[PDB]
RNA sequence: UUUUU
RNA sequence: UUUUU
RNA sequence: UUUUU
RNA sequence: UUUUU
RNA sequence: UUUUU
């Protein structure tokens, strides 16, 4: 189950 | 009695026998396949999750949406239980990319969630939160007591009745307002007037008929 | 074109033929969906969509029976109206045209579904009209000689 | 002159992604399905819905 | 241009601590969950909630 | 009837059997574990009280 | 007659 | 159809 | 979801 | 009719 | 469109 980032890329 | 147009038959009888749309795929309550497809690709695009790892996240999301509600006012983060700890995925892409609404997207998960409630009631008493809020005293209808159930023709009439009673108890005559303040805030026109050193007041050029008598 | 009409009839069996229908309607080609636009259908229906689709009435009626030969097929509209019968699903669609050669129990079911569906709809006739301008034109001439933008020249001011 | 072509362009853009035109975002139309009609220069034809009117 | 990045920055700061931006404190927004949208230069996109609009 | 996307199955059946979220930890009425964790550390930080006490 | 999505 | 957190 | 002092 | 940035 | 310190 992957942890997630807040301002992660591809945006 | 078959419809005519210019003396010609409007319908094809031959295709009418061989048409089996299975009653769910042509419903309005369930979003179209292209819209759910675009939603599923867009939420994967905003999570940076591989295609192998994405169904797990959907298994988590389905359960979370069983417990809580799939309203379009959903905000914050949704929780998936990894072992003993929690992971907090952002809700923004899910309600962001759901094109008709979140209800018609999540209605694809309807029978799988229905069987998931039964699988959880095999082990322990598992009534979903939405049924606890709607105060359904039955407990055996907890299989049908979730927010996004898509009423198929192959459901019990007592389950139809329970779902419609929960929906009507839930809406409570919601006056669906269409507009809210609009962004054109400026109601007063521009003061295009020129100011001058010669002027008497800021709002007044030159007293002109004052007679001082 | 008749194929497309066969698809449209079924879609209108499941959903409703209201004049507020928008979006796209779905036909099942094999396993995939095709999404025809709803705009021309409600656009060109001259009395309403109900009186157009009432040509498809008995064919849709027999289509429900043909689908109930194989599997339990109740149309969506009957699922929304919560008809507990199931054998009257042959009559439980939105655009059924009540002929003299129908059962009286089917008359009763259709009229109960219609009366349950309308719920005293106050048919309003007008909505805001496009003549938005309620204030007349300010035809007045502005002048360099003028005192204020809204005032030519104080004339009886006595300064006492 | 560009009225119905723009009207169908909003529908073509709403096929892919949620595309409400800016003017509807300024007018704060909560519907979303009427974004096909929520632009500045729409020419109201007789063949439009009364809810769109 | 900094609109959605600032929007996600408010959410990243609300992960840790209660972080409402000053502009929302001046506008006296009692919600707190809409602090993600309560800044001066937010660019209203079609993919925003109607309650945030 | 299991959901499809581009002919591919959207769900993982295998994880679906082994998922036991115990119905409370994924509720909205109960705050998340990180938020209660930050609350419990912050109220201890503002009281000057040891972890035993 | 219209109003049943 | 939307409105059920 | 918030609103229960 | 014009006035909707 | 500008006007939100």
């Amino acid at each position: 189950v992957p942890r997630i980032k807040a301002i992660t890329s591809k945006m | 009695r078959m419809p005519k147009s210019k003396g010609a038959t409007v319908l094809n009888l031959e295709h009418l026998l061989e048409y089996a749309p299975q009653q769910i795929d042509i419903s309005n309550t369930r979003a179209t396949q292209s819209q759910f497809d675009t939603w599923y690709e867009a939420v994967q695009l905003a999570y940076d999750i591989g295609e192998t790892e994405m169904p797990t996240v959907m298994n988590g999301l389905m359960v979370w949406c069983i417990e809580n509600g799939t309203s379009p006012n959903i905000n914050g983060v949704w929780v998936m239980m990894d072992g003993d700890e929690q992971v907090e995925y952002p809700l923004k892409p899910i309600v962001e990319n759901a094109k008709p609404t979140l209800r018609q997207i999540m209605a694809h998960f309807s029978d799988v969630a229905e069987a998931y409630i039964e699988m959880r009631n095999k082990k322990e008493p598992y009534m979903p939160r939405y049924g606890l809020v709607r105060n359904l005293r039955d407990g055996s209808l907890a299989r049908y007591a979730f927010d996004f159930y898509e009423v198929t023709s192959r459901t019990p009439v007592r389950a139809r009745e329970a779902h419609i009673q929960m929906k009507a108890a839930a809406l409570k005559s919601a006056q669906s307002r269409l507009f809210g303040l609009d962004g054109g805030i400026s109601t007063q026109e521009e003061n295009t007037e020129r100011h001058t050193t010669e002027d008497v007041s800021p709002s007044m050029h030159t007293l002109l008929g004052v007679k001082n008598m």
